[PDB]
């Protein structure tokens, strides 16, 4: 306590015999120090940083219960197979947090330490949310189990599609493609994330037809529909009049991007549980920080963080689609958001055990460049508790929307139906032969996978395991 | 038209073969059977009505079959669904629901529109099953 | 129109021939192909999925004006000593975008295009916003001259501090640190950016004894004083609280954090205009999509959007403290920040020829691991419209608080008007003379300038320059 | 199991010897008195069972539940010492069963119906541990012990107040009097009366302001910051909120509130204190009704966990030597569970759990009823610093005026603490009334009160007694 | 009139034997001492001027004794108060303050009455000494 | 005490040959000078006196000297400062305030206090040079 600098590590940031309470925060960093940093030193300098620490000492530590607001670095491993990259464990005391408030974890975890010079790259690749933390959240406005019994629809993924194209569609328009997809079979379809309200397409409009198109749908074929109507917009006040628009005219649903941000998707997230509302996440910008190996936050954790917040489907991966998605770290995500605990499982990357604390289940949504033809791999990575998106490849059928519906539902239907009689589907000879018998009685399917048979999308991975 | 409610209506009516092998799925799975019937199609009627009690760990399939088939037996014209409850933690809810049994002619619905404030639109899906004719008698 | 697959270079996304219009948004993208993806189709791509394309074709283009609504990339070139890396300008039609609309904006803009396979990594480096789409935002609700006006303080830097230790103080002791910190000199201090509401202090009880320690600062010095006191909350209805209780109180300002997001950040900007309150943004979060060279979004970009909605002041860098920044980079961030137009200057990552059309001017703040010692150093790279911040530099003063934040005035004023006189201050040689001349007769400046005159940050840069 | 008809709770899961309790479990500590004939196990098999999931018969809806998870288990039965047929039952709750922030929810399973069930002639509940995961749902005490003394810029010696009276009958000009008088003279605060809300004798805005100004004139008087307690109880939250909102308009310091309001307003005024930066004292009026007698009720320790939880900032918690029922150990216990960051085992306390508070506020003592100055020494030794000792008659019934008793209770307060931070022995006997002595040879209203109070005691036998020594 | 902040202002000013005897108990409670100087004496002044530092490290009650005869030589006439701080998990915050000088003459103060709505009275206290003359020339 | 608006008052007061420096460094830039004059010191006091004109385009410093001095033979006892104002698009604002006369001696001011809605203050920062005379008589 002097004045001036000492290693955060002498400073009461680096515990290696620290004794880990249920009640801490736990986050894992994948630290990469500058050459000439001690792994150890920069440990403590993440673990000072996000807590209580500065630069240089400061006398005001001892106006205040100091051991106790400081963080600890406990442990810092060599990752596997990369040279001079640590994996650091660090534990946060629980009144470090504002109850309820992911703003708040968020300022603490990720607010400066991603840019210490120190530090030449840092990724948050998982935590352990104590369960003292977890009951001041809300999780899930509606969750998995009480979707399904407002949907009327058990035992089989729900589907759904964006509409396309992505921009330019009138009101009009977007309710017909609504009324034909779900006529023809989905479950769902949805706003493309960046269909808020533009020239071409006032809301107002959209939500109107929308509800028209979804009605008839319904009276067509004695199921429960919807639509994801985007709230999404530049404030609060015009975000809860799209979301309160949609509430007044019966909708089931709304989506929101995560662009609009922790503070906004908070209180959608609270107004979804008080209106009765379906609240549909789609991850906008989630990989501008979630993409590669050595920077950024895992997307696992931002799987948590919205489980937390409270909302009822999150995009989180395909496998085979367009879109980044190593089978493991997909499993992964989907354990997070579907299980009522959490068991330590390396090759996952879940690297903590933990409680959800009786929080609902969030519904994993797998979209993107995905078709029917895949049915059985879709099935075998992901599970019957998902969202199955197929945009173009409803809306890209030759023979329109309905018969691009009618295919995806055939084959989903007989593939879970064949999976349930013991058939080894996974199997690369079982499964496109399910498929195929099917579509010998529906010529929409027939179609749908001659057009897109030959359509894979096998690139290497960016975000990868560590453990085998 | 065809009443598209159930997890297996895009398929052709099952077999009872094919429903046997769907009860023997949900039993190894350790789930709860039972068996509901109606003559409202309504997506939104909620409660169907009970044919006794559900088959809670009930081991063979056989017994569900029978209990099935004393219910298409039993029950007027209609629509008979098969139930999968997991009381399970986590869960605590139905896991799987198909039809078992549908009517020769199901007419379906309409679309009932009431003028609401500005262009909003009031909306109520009618049966004519039900709208025609009491419980019991619509098919 | 065919069903199928076609790349998206053949669907009307590359047209080395575009006309670039006045109107249209701009973007620059890094973009590193796959291996065996053609560069021009990974651009085409780019610019597909950010506007009107999917993976396969969709005959519902033909309802709408589908020429007008496809974005173009019109330029794919290497990027200077990089290998298989490219600079990728795509054009986007002024109608895309929701008028007012950051959430927007970004929803295409970043939305999905970061996660896709065929793409190993992307990073957003500049863009161009049309005069047309800038005159529907607010832009700064004081912004840098109202801000002066307001506080009677002109033609030398703005000093700040955050309150340390980080976590754990009382509303009482931040009362008193704030009070000593102003009455010692500086302009304003701020809570940290994890300082929201928490079991050691509740918000109410900082921010009424940080206004007793303000006005008494005030009263004590003649001058107008402040501290940032941070309304950053979970939910919308909490931040206005905090908001609206530091506006029934007098205070002249108060902070946010980017972790807040963006929809709630446009809410603050304008309530801050129509409450005549002055809006600190802290970055939080920032880095960990904007550290790393070949993936995210760089933070000259962030500048931009965060001007667009129109906080105040935004933490920009420093050069010489303890968090990254190249000075050809941050100079560049400092321009976008402050000036009135930008013109094309590839040395400090300024790709695109922009007016501001009028949107008024964000004040930089330069914060973390700076010292009075380098004063000479700050003065030379960021100029006279910034804030500069010593929380440890002022709160670690051996003589006390007052003491630290005399010493940081005292040696702004000295190498102010040593400036204005014509020393040739930035040399080594003049500069630290400047200080140690002012501070023969100020014993505060001697004990600062002894304590802190070996410490610098100096590791290699990630966020670097590709010209010179 | 599952079979139609009626079976021993203790045969449907709820009781379990071997249970292993989870740190998120709220646990309740029962005093069980089986009617004759009634197994001791199925008696608390029965409460555990009736306050959970249970009713008298077997129903198959059980299965469409977890249904294991939810039953609540009663785990040790232990017999109570010297009490023949009376047994301490220690019964486990899974934190699920509980709607988060809520005590009426709380209390609507642990205290709803058990205590009217035939086949026990009496129960008690006596002690919870409540987890620290439940407690983080709860805000606490709106200001605390810490920002309140704080916000009156006093430390380290107890707070002083004083109930004006008589009870009721006074004016509101009147009552404005009394609390100028009282303050200036001394006390840190006066109060109402738990009675006085809105009356034909003085309608509650009268007090408000008259109070006010007789506040806001003492203060002037002695450059201290003062207040009074104005009660905002009344019979509607609307009305409550009324005379809360017109306190807090007029620079109140606090406002009180009476426990007959019950829970669910309490709560709500205890988030508005905080939301309104308001000082809120409870007072208990009601509770000695079902805390009073050993056999049968609550006790008062348990209502000081759910007071804390819900956020008052003072309560009422007894006296030891005043006109009240406090024996020493029980209200020691009280204090810990009241003041304290965490509970060890302490079982002559009559603290059964050990507890985490989970860094929810301190909740302030309040030390009233039949005390006087004479006892300094007494008050001292058995409540600590951080309470509240409050004269009601004690300061208006002095002979020469309300200023000269406020007076008096202040240097027998400060002589006293002066003392004991000297190193003075004044718990004894012969040291504490020795003090007092000497302040009053310089002060003339203590000799007084000393003369005319000093023998005045309250000696009877306690009902809510201790268990072990 | 007397100014009756800190916690003995009702027996007479403390001899230095009596300050050190508080000292003392406070020091070997553990807790941090420190010395503070004003010349408003208004209730709300939450922030007296500090003596230097607190004294965390100081062991030996001469020590603060010390420090506080070296503020009584240094500062102009007015109030000082020694407070004692206790850092522990629970507290954080002052737990003893009292006044170790005072004026021999403080006129004390008034107060002014603004009419608000209805009935209301929205109060100022002002000190004498204040209102007159700046800090450091006030007694 | 010593008043601390404009940017060199950390400084000693400067002497006439480092105000023409300052001068000229605005003067050079473009910037057109002014001079102010007051006896009220309050932060909030925005309008200062005006000595004269600004003058715009004057293009020697001793010219702006000439008027400072002739200012300074004038006004009453108080302050007076030197602006420089910058009528670029993008600014057109003061880029330049500072200090050139104090007086001898300022009593400075103090913090008045009224109780307003539950805890909260209302604040007034009053002048002693002010409150006890006119302008023109207040040093
Ligand atoms: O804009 C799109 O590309 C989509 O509408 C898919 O369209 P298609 O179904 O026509 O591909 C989805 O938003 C992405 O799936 C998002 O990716 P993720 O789910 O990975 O966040
Ligand atoms: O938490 C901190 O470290 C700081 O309060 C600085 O404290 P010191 O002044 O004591 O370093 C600031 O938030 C950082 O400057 C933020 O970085 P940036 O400005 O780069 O976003
Ligand atoms: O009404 C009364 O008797 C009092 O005003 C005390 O008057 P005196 O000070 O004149 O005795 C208090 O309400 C009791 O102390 C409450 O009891 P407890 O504190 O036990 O709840
Ligand atoms: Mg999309
Ligand atoms: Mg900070
Ligand atoms: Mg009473």
């Amino acid at each position: 306590y002097e004045s001036g600098v000492i290693p955060y590590a002498k400073m009461g940031y680096w515990d290696a015999a620290y004794t880990v309470k249920d009640t801490d925060v736990l986050a894992l960093f994948r630290i990469t120090p500058q050459p000439g940093v001690d792994p150890v030193e920069a440990a403590a300098a993440v673990a000072g940083e996000s807590s209580t620490a500065t630069w240089t000492v400061v006398w005001t530590d001892l106006l205040t219960a100091c051991e106790r607001y400081r963080a600890k670095a406990y442990r810092v491993d060599p990752v596997p197979n990369s040279t001079d990259v640590y994996f650091a464990f660090i534990a946060y005391e629980c009144d470090l947090f504002e109850e309820a408030s992911l703003a708040n974890l968020t300022a603490s975890i990720i607010g400066n330490v991603f840019g210490f010079k120190a530090i030449s790259a840092l990724r948050l690749e998982d935590m352990r949310i104590p369960h003292s933390y977890l009951x001041t959240f809300q999780g899930p406005a509606t969750g998995i189990i009480v979707e399904r019994e407002r949907l009327n629809k058990y035992g089989t993924p729900l589907l759904g599609a964006t509409v396309k194209p992505k921009l330019g569609l009138s009101g009009k328009n977007y309710g017909r493609v609504v009324y034909e997809g779900l006529k023809g079979g989905l479950d769902f379809l949805k706003d493309d994330e960046n269909i808020n309200s533009q020239p071409f397409m006032r809301w107002r409009e959209r939500f109107l037809n929308c509800l028209e198109g979804i009605n008839r749908a319904s009276a067509a074929t004695g199921e429960v529909k919807g639509s994801y109507l985007n709230v999404t917009a530049a404030t609060m006040e015009e975000v809860y009049k799209r979301a309160e628009y949609a509430k007044a005219i019966g909708s089931i649903v709304v989506m929101i991007d995560l662009v609009m941000g922790y503070t906004a998707i908070q209180s959608i997230a609270y107004w979804a549980r008080e209106n009765d509302m379906l609240l549909h996440l789609h991850r906008a910008g989630n990989s501008t920080y979630a993409r590669q190996k050595n920077h950024g936050i895992n997307f696992r954790v931002i799987c948590k963080w919205m489980r937390m917040s409270g909302v009822d489907h999150i995009h989180a991966g395909t496998v085979v689609g367009k879109l980044e998605g190593d089978p493991l770290m997909i499993k992964g995500f989907y354990d997070i958001l579907r299980l009522t605990e959490l068991e330590v499982n390396l090759p996952f990357g879940i690297f903590f055990e933990m409680d959800w604390a009786s929080l609902r289940r969030c519904m994993p949504v797998a979209s993107g460049g995905i078709h029917c033809g895949q049915m059985h791999q879709l099935i075998h990575y992901l599970g019957d508790d998902v969202v199955l998106q197929f945009g173009g490849g409803t809306i890209g059928h030759p023979d329109g929307i309905q018969a691009g519906a009618t295919a995806n539902r055939v084959a989903l239907e007989a593939m879970v139906l064949a999976r349930n009689e013991g058939a080894d589907y996974f199997n690369n000879q079982v499964g496109p032969q399910i498929l195929r018998d099917a579509a010998k009685t529906c010529g929409p399917l027939q179609t749908a996978l001659d057009l897109w048979k030959d359509i894979s999308f096998n690139y290497t991975s960016t975000d990868t395991a560590d453990f085998s | 038209m065809r009443l598209t409610q159930g997890c297996f209506s895009f398929l052709p009516d099952l077999t009872d073969a094919q429903i046997e092998k769907q009860v023997a799925y949900a039993m190894s799975r350790g789930w709860a059977m039972n068996v509901e019937w109606t003559d409202d199609p309504h997506p939104r009627n909620n409660y169907w009505e009970l044919w006794g009690l559900p088959l809670f760990d009930i081991k063979d399939p056989a017994t569900v079959m029978f209990e099935l088939n004393e219910a298409r037996k039993s029950c007027a014209a209609g629509y008979i669904r098969m139930n999968a409850f997991d009381a399970s933690y986590g869960t605590e809810s139905c896991v799987m629901s198909f039809l078992t049994n549908r009517p020769a002619n199901e007419p379906g619905f309409y679309l009932d529109r009431t003028d609401g404030i500005g262009r909003q639109i009031i909306y109520s899906i009618k049966s004519y099953s039900v709208q025609a004719n009491p419980e019991g008698s619509r098919y």
